[PDB]
């Protein structure tokens, strides 16, 4: 038991979060309401500090002699869901006959949706997103050419054997999830849960995953969080022999039941790698379009 | 009644004058960790007032020819103190902070100095200029410490995002002709509920001119930045020796 | 709660940080036509938004041979806006006003003026000096617009009525180390309950330096001075073709 | 008849004049009262605002 | 509402922008004498407007090379108005005081002064030098009137006590960069309800330079100490001849 009056009288293990603000329903716009004209002293609305580091509270209502207007013009279209459960391009994966990117027909792709910059730099408009996703396989031909092949998507997570082969011992999908299709039917399309041993993915990692020092050698590892590594996506051609027809498999990816925290900037320079925030550092163009003068347009 | 404030936590005492006000972030204070929350099972210490007070690292000068610095949490307390033992003998750690950032000039003087608190700092580089080189940064900028590191390319953040939009996270701004101090208080931000202190860093801490320095010759042309700032709601859990790297 | 004003009406917006107060006029706020004072039936119009709003002259300079300024009601406002429209295009008006000055400088100026409204500011000239002849001054001199008219002898402010009883009428002073704006809330002031706005003038307003501008090689010497206003309850009546004079 | 409400909470066509003072009598001069000695601070009546 | 103050007393009225406070003396106003406490039986005279009121005595300039300068209580009204009369005329004498001390400068200028009352105030000397001769102070030394005397020694106050102890009596500082003035008031203190005016001083008023006065080459360096005080609850007793020592 406590006795002593400063363990009494301690906010020690207050694990309640103490919150500024209320989340509010705001459906619709903010209505104007009327205004009329002001000649005081001492209210002076118009003038702010932005050093606060907050924004200005100040309304047209304040500023100028307004009108009643009755808004309906609805908030519902800014939402998470509606603003990312829009299915796009997060992979693509090519199976050859001849060449160097993929001769044995079959193609493991490691799970990482930073390789498209339009759906990259959607998600990196915040640093932690939980959400449920929906994965969507458009397979073809280079030329587009729907043609009769069966293949076999299995899901590798991590600590699972990846094939190494068509005619491996990995693709007998026992346990692991996999998905059988023809080419000739509709894309594949299969729901996914958060499965993050933390709490949200997280798009940004200021950190090292490994202890130790940390040299020129393993500086791949900045940046690295093993709780985004999801595994292995993999594909074949079922079959004991080799495929007649060359092979596309592009991947979509919509997000579902989405949750986001701590917005960021957005990028404003061209991407250039998987999972690092690298630039051209002589070729830095500013973020937008540049004038001849200041006074012009 | 908005301008004047003190500052106590521990055995420390912070006065300013010329101050603002305090921005307390995402609006939540910084708090400990609940049970249900919680995983790992161990007792956790939470010393009060010997980790939970204000440091003061070091003093950056502003010149004319400045570009900004940032400053990685918590590496800049891991060999500080009784937080940078507690936080090497332990594996797990948990807090918030008070940053507290200071600059004083004269009613003659002119400038600005946009500082922002940005989660998951992530340290990019310019990728051999030509973006053919997958270059990396070194240890010594990704946890520079309390010295903190010069911004090569302070428009992109060394990270090709935007200072424009950095008005988006916690920040102040120290305009010295209203005001000397700029004291953000920042929760636990983390995806876990607790983590390293020495892998991993939570936020950075920048402090960009946005309008350079002016002065006319004759006045007092060394005009520091000190950095002071205090952990909160600290917590510590998974004892073996220490290490520090 | 005193020095600080912000004064709206219509699309515009006024802000002031080092204000003395607002004058109003005879202790009477403007106010519309009632229909036991009026006597002409048509029934005016009441554009709310479209003239009472603030005009924006010119922009005199205070210097240090400067004697003062003046300009008269509703001159300033017949070519100017929508205001100046309404009250070319009809024959009667009537409105009050709020007139607001701004002079700046630092705290290193010195200096004063004399901000006030004479109603009826009828002008009279020297008479050729030896009070002979009964010259009349132009059109040029007693209907300036906008541009105003300096003063030749601010101590009778060529009228032949001296500047140091002046303060019995409405005023404020611009006393650089005390303020910067005079604000002045002007009533419809005449006996009748319209009038014509381009063949009458109903009041002037005087803008005299009591104390000279002064200040040391190396301030900024160009101070200054602005003139903007705004109608108040304005009101026309008797709609024909638009002529200027 | 007025529906929207920029005009229903208009102030256009008050033609009562609002007048800040009030006409008081005095037939005679006003009286002195008695005062005594102050030696406090924040009331300072002999400084102004001219 | 504590930087502005208005004192009046009498046919007199000071004003100040820039002051501290008022320090009550040992927290006790001035009072009359109760019938307890006397014991003299002829009636007092109690003038009240002709006696309580602000006189000003003279004006010190506060130099680099200032040391400090006092002045002795009653002393320095035994030959001014209306009091220095009725002093003279009788041979009893009680009031408190209200002092008042001036210094005005700048906001580029900087010092500091400890204004201070020191009850019985009594003079040594340096008993030449080396402590051998048992030397005294001549009249124009311990009752120096309103010209008040420049301190040799204002370490020790010429009385081998330290200056440094002497915020133990009343006191107030002129820090210029935040009062010029110092307003104290002081009861009568003796061991006596009455006593005479012109040959026993109750207190001295001790104004001493602690921080020199600097200032840059252009500034105004002529900066004045002006000392003025009321008397309070003055009373007379026992009539005769006017003797002046
Ligand atoms: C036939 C079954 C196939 C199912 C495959 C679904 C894979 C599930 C993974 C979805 C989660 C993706 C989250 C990715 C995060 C980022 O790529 C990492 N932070 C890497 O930068």
């Amino acid at each position: 038991g406590d006795r002593v009056a400063d363990v009494i009288e301690s906010s020690i293990g207050d694990s309640v979060s103490r919150a500024l603000t209320q989340a509010l329903p705001a459906p619709t716009g903010q209505n104007t309401q009327v205004s009329s004209h002001r000649l005081d002293t001492g209210e002076v609305p118009a003038l702010q500090a932005a050093e606060i580091g907050a924004s200005s509270n100040t309304s047209d209502e304040s500023m100028i002699e307004t009108r009643c207007v009755l808004n309906s013009h609805s908030t519902a279209e800014t939402t998470l869901d509606s603003f990312f459960s829009r299915a796009g391009l997060v992979g693509e994966i090519d199976l050859p006959l001849e060449g160097t990117t993929n001769p044995n027909g079959y193609a493991n792709w490691d799970i990482d949706i930073t390789g498209y910059a339009q759906m990259r730099r959607k998600v990196e408009l915040f640093t932690y997103m939980r959400f449920d996703a929906e994965f969507t396989f458009v397979a073809c031909t280079p030329t587009g050419q729907v043609v009769p092949q069966l293949l076999q998507y299995m899901f590798v997570p991590p600590g699972a054997p990846k094939p190494e082969s068509r005619e491996s011992l990995a693709w007998q999908t026992a346990t692991n999830p996999s998905v059988f299709v023809k080419l000739t039917d509709p894309p594949a399309q299969v729901s996914v849960p958060f499965m993050s041993p933390a709490s949200a993915y997280q798009w940004f990692y200021d950190g090292y995953p490994t202890f130790g020092e940390h040299k020129q050698e393993k500086d791949l590892e900045y940046g690295a969080c093993p709780n985004n590594m999801m595994g292995t996506f993999s594909v074949r051609t079922v079959g004991s022999s080799k495929s007649k027809y060359p092979l596309v498999v592009r991947i979509y990816m919509r997000m579902k039941h989405v949750r986001a925290w701590i917005p960021r900037p957005m990028r404003n320079q061209n991407y250039l790698f998987k999972a690092n925030p690298n630039y051209a550092g002589n070729s830095i163009k500013p973020t937008g379009t540049s004038r001849s003068a200041i006074t012009t347009l | 009644s908005d301008r004047v404030a003190q500052l106590t936590i521990g055995n420390s005492t912070i006065t300013t004058q010329e101050a603002a006000n305090i921005i307390v972030g995402y609006g939540e204070w910084p708090s400990y960790c609940s049970d249900d929350d919680a995983t790992a099972v161990d007792k956790p210490t939470r010393p009060d007032v010997s980790v939970n007070r204000f440091y003061t690292l070091d003093t950056k000068l502003w010149e004319k020819s400045s570009k900004g610095w940032y400053w990685k949490f918590p590496d800049v307390l891991t060999e500080t103190g009784v937080f940078g033992q507690n936080a090497q003998f332990h594996y797990l750690y948990r807090s918030g902070f008070c940053i507290h950032v200071q600059c004083n000039a004269s009613k003659f003087h002119q400038g600005a100095l946009l500082v922002a608190i940005l989660p998951e700092y992530v340290i990019g580089t310019v990728a051999g200029g030509t973006g053919t080189e997958d270059s990396h940064p070194p240890y010594k900028q990704t946890q520079p410490g309390a010295d903190g590191f010069e911004l090569q390319h302070p428009y992109v953040l060394d990270a090709g995002i935007p200072i424009s939009q950095l008005t988006v996270c916690h920040h102040q701004r120290i305009n010295l002709r209203t005001n000397n101090c700029a004291t953000i208080i920042v929760p636990y931000m983390n995806t876990l509920p607790f983590d390293s202190a020495l892998n991993h860093c939570n936020f950075g801490l920048l402090v960009v001119p946005i309008s350079p320095l002016d002065f006319d010759q004759g006045a007092t042309p060394v005009i520091p930045i000190t950095i002071t700032l205090a952990p909160m709601c600290s917590e510590f859990a998974g004892l073996r020796q220490a290490v520090t790297q």
